[PDB]
């Protein structure tokens, strides 16, 4: 939660971080997306790549992203402390992100936050002692009509009841990976009692096309 | 820049020494706090010449107009890109 | 036309909005996408800009600037620099989840919109700044872009038109302020997502220093449908200066929270009770509606009975259209807790650059957190109003405005509930 760094023995510029060679080819493909002379534009993907290889960002991932992009290290420290995904502390293997803004608080995300707390025995910000679950409390994840919902590491688990998130946590402890979807009856975002629109078949190519084209 | 508006006449600083009793700054210079204020340079020169004071004039150092551009912080090909904001 | 709404399924742009069809290329070409794209590209930039100006399309990002007028800022000769279309796929607005549905379910429509729009504005490539939280949607979109390259639809000689055009996807990293177009530009350039000052507008100095148009996913994806179906088809929906169709996200205290494509000037009550199953506990259970996502002022039940869901009728209802994200709030809602949580969102999502937002949004969150408990006095309500009027208009981007407007709507429509909250705090703690 702090925004200054102190050298712990496990987080220092002598902490071993280095990319794998397939990640070096991924970094080459990232840097080829930007114009020649604006290599600094590859700070945000490559550093996020360092969060996918490692799980979190020590201050050797930041210095390595600084070194291989020829940017000053402060310009990577700013990006790492500005954007909320970059874990500058080690998180659990499953990083549970409960949305508690108004479209999800109105549909009782408080009960699900309480359910994850009384299930894992932890509270917001704490990591479980087996380092498998980190529970924090995030802002709008952009799945508002599927409220209430959580995010685990790539995935949105939507339309949740406390029993549904208890069951998702139960099968995350068992090793399997669940399906990122609404745990109610619907599929993505449709009205829950059947389609109020888009019931007719789509027309296809040529429909309604104006003359002179 | 409101203190850089009018011309000023001061004098050469003479000796300040330590009071033996209290350690204060003792002086023997009557004109040590005399700062005169003039609208233009020539009024100051005329007041110095009228009173028999040997003077020296430093000309007004005006700041030259700079070329300011906010979008120049975000250029395509120039070195004047800012690395942060 | 006088009454609006009840849009037909044949008049939909976002077919396969619900994920019920194949989002990949063989499904998309079977739904009208990528049809005669080369004939759109070959007719020049001026014809496409004229079809977008004819359609009356305004900015679906939420401010509603005229899209043809905005894209005609790029119709200017080359000064050596390349030109870039940049798709704003951030969508950090609470209430708003429509661009997630476009990217996840109609990705080839967005890719064809990138091609047609960048042809209109003479652009070289498309940087789709997608939200970092939308990972599955980003890989979904990348699969569609691979299908578009392998079919020769984009890239070298895009659709066989002799026009070179790339489509890139840059992922965000968790900042709502990176949906603001200049802060999104600064985020693509590898820096902190802090908004630039205007002018220079991004058409003059944009991404990397280049001429650049940032446009929303919806206002880009509906552009091949405007080019195929004609601009007059798109202008034949909604009121005048309120043309077209619109995605709506009705969430909160409705029976069936959903995304729906609907005609532009539809009534709010008809939209809620027709596509969302109405407010929970009946329409008499309605307390308030935030009409267009968190940044717009809320409107109470006595405004929601008659209001139309376009830009102008919501401006006349002293709110805004915004992202057309309808957050419905019933009578059981502590509305001060919801608005104070929304101000807490705006201080957590605020890049800290200029003084009035950086200081006053945290100061409004502290005042709103005391207003929830009632730990205040009524002379602090008007004071809070003044704080919002010192943040609104004086900031660099419109997140200060978007933080000021929920406070102003809550005060303007629920000052007596704040005053009774504070007086009952006073009489139960003294
Ligand atoms: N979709 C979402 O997730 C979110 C949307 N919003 C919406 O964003 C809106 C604010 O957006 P802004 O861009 O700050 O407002 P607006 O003042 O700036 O401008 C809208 C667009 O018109 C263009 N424009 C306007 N005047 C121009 C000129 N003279 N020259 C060149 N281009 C010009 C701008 O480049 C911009 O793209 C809010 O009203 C809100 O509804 C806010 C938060 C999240
Ligand atoms: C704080 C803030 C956040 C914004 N976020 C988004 C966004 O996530 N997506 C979006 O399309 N527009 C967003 N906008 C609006 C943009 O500034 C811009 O108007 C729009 O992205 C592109 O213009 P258009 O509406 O014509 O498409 C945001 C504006 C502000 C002030
Ligand atoms: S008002 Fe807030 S969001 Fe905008 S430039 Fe300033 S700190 Fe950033
Ligand atoms: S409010 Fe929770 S996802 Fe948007």
């Amino acid at each position: 939660a702090l925004f200054v760094h102190r050298d712990t023995p496990k987080n220092n510029p002598e902490t071993p971080f280095d990319f794998t060679p397939e990640n070096y080819k991924r970094i080459e493909a990232i840097v080829k997306n930007y114009p020649e002379g604006h290599k600094a534009a590859a700070v945000l993907p490559v550093l996020d790549l360092a969060q996918r290889q490692n799980g979190w960002l020590p201050i050797s991932a930041m210095n390595k992203v600084a070194e291989i992009l020829q940017v000053p290290p402060m310009r990577v420290y700013e990006v790492a402390t500005f954007y909320t995904m970059y874990n500058r502390k080690p998180v659990g293997k499953y990083h549970i992100q409960v949305c508690t803004t108004t479209p999800c608080m109105l549909r009782n995300s408080d009960s699900i936050l309480e359910a994850i707390q009384k299930k894992l025995g932890i509270k917001v910000g704490e990591t479980t002692p087996d380092k498998l679950f980190t529970l924090i409390e995030v802002e709008c994840l952009g799945a508002c009509v599927n409220a209430p919902m959580v995010q685990i590491n790539d995935n949105y688990y939507e339309d949740l009841t406390p029993k549904d998130i208890e069951e998702i946590i139960d099968e995350l402890k068992a090793g399997k990976i669940p399906k990122p979807g609404p745990r109610s009856g619907r599929f993505s975002c449709e009205p829950a009692g059947g389609l109020t629109s888009l019931t007719e078949p789509p027309k296809g190519p040529g429909f309604g096309v104006q003359a002179g084209l | 820049v409101n203190n850089t508006k009018k011309w000023k006449m001061e004098f050469d600083t003479r000796e300040r020494w330590e009071n033996p009793l209290m350690g204060w700054a003792s002086t023997a210079d009557p004109l040590s706090n005399l700062v005169l204020t003039f609208s233009t340079k020539e009024d100051a020169i005329a007041f110095a010449e009228k009173n028999g004071w040997s003077y020296d004039v430093e000309e007004r150092k005006v700041p030259k107009p700079k070329s300011k551009s906010y979008g120049a912080n975000f250029s395509w090909n120039k070195r004047t890109r800012v690395s942060t904001k | 036309k006088t009454s609006f709404g009840s849009l037909k399924d044949e008049d939909r742009i976002f077919t396969n909005l619900y994920g019920r069809h194949d989002w990949r290329l063989k499904g998309a070409q079977s739904r009208g996408d990528w049809y005669k794209t080369k004939e759109i590209l070959l007719k020049g930039p001026d014809w496409i800009l004229g079809e977008v100006k004819t359609s009356g399309l305004r900015g679906r990002g939420g401010a509603g600037f005229p899209t043809g007028l905005k894209w005609s800022f790029m119709n200017k000769p080359s000064d050596g620099r390349p030109k870039y279309l940049v798709v704003n796929a951030d969508e950090g607005e609470p209430g708003t989840c429509k661009d997630r549905e476009i990217i996840r379910h109609d990705p080839h429509k967005l890719v064809e919109g990138c091609l047609v729009g960048g042809r209109a504005m003479g652009a070289r490539a498309a940087y789709i700044y997608i939200r970092g939280e939308f990972y599955n949607e980003a890989s979904n979109l990348q699969v569609a872009i691979r299908e578009a390259y392998e079919a020769g639809l984009i890239g070298k000689n895009a659709c066989g038109s002799g026009y070179d055009f790339d489509v890139f996807v840059v992922r965000g990293a968790g900042a709502y302020i990176c949906g603001e177009e200049t802060a999104l530009i600064e985020s693509i350039e590898g820096k902190q997502g802090k908004p630039r000052l205007k002018p220079p507008f991004p058409a003059d100095v944009g991404v990397f220093g280049c001429p650049t148009t940032v446009a929303n996913v919806e206002t880009v994806a509906v552009s091949p449908t405007i080019c195929r179906r004609g601009g007059a088809w798109f202008a034949s929906f909604g009121r005048e200066r309120n043309s077209g169709t619109k995605l709506f996200n009705i969430s909160g205290h409705v029976n069936n929270p959903c995304t729906v494509e609907e005609e532009m000037s539809v009534p709010l009550k008809e939209l809620i009770e027709k596509h969302a199953g109405g407010v929970t506990g009946g329409w008499d259970n309605l307390l308030a509606v935030i009409p267009g996502g968190s940044s717009t002022p809320l409107i109470p039940k006595s405004v929601c009975e008659t209001v139309l869901m376009d830009f102008d009728a919501l401006i006349q209802a002293q709110t805004g259209l915004g992202t057309a994200a309808v957050i419905v709030m019933d009578r059981s809602t502590d509305i001060v807790k919801a608005i104070a949580r929304l101000i807490e969102f705006y201080k957590h999502e605020s890049c800290g650059q200029c003084t009035p937002c950086r200081e006053g949004v945290d100061w409004m969150n502290k005042v709103m957190a005391r207003f929830v408990r009632g730990d205040a006095r009524p002379a602090e309500i008007d004071s809070l109003w003044e704080i919002s009027k010192q943040i609104e208009g004086h900031t660099i981007c419109a997140l200060g405005d978007g933080a000021a407007w929920p406070v102003q709507g809550l005060i303007r429509h629920f000052r007596p509930e704040l005053e009774e909250r504070m007086q009952r705090f006073a009489q139960q703690h003294q």
